C-alpha cells in the first residue's frame, strides 16, 4: 500500500479511490491507507471505498 | 478452549458450502470476510447489548 502511494505521490497522482473486496486485509489496507495518507501534510482526497 | 467450530466455517468455506452452527454463539464468527459461508442460529454475544 505504501508503494502504491509512492507510486502515486511520484507521478504526483493525489485524487484516488479505492475499490475492494471483503477479501482478507481489506480493513486494514484502509487504515494502513488511513495513516499514511492522513499524515501527510497534502490535501489528496480519497474519494470512495 | 473455545471456538472448537472453528475449522469446518473455513474447509466449508473453500468450496462456498453453507454451514449452520447450532451451539456457537461465539462472535468472530459474525464477520462475513473471515467466515462467509457462516449461517448461525443465533445472534452472537456483541447483539446481546
Amino acid at each position: 500500500a505504501s508503494v502504491m502511494l509512492n507510486i502515486m505521490e511520484e507521478y504526483d497522482w493525489y485524487i484516488f479511490s479505492i475499490v475492494t473486496t471483503y477479501f482478507p486485509g481489506y480493513q486494514d489496507f484502509e487504515n494502513k491507507v488511513r495513516s499514511t495518507i492522513e499524515n501527510s501534510f497534502v490535501g489528496w482526497e480519497l474519494e470512495e471505498v | 478452549d473455545h471456538l472448537t467450530p472453528t475449522p469446518i466455517s473455513y474447509t466449508a468455506g473453500f468450496y462456498r458450502i453453507p454451514v449452520i452452527g447450532l451451539t456457537t454463539r461465539m462472535s468472530i464468527y459474525s464477520d462475513k470476510s473471515i467466515h462467509l459461508s457462516f449461517l448461525r442460529t443465533v445472534p452472537p454475544y456483541s447483539h446481546q447489548a
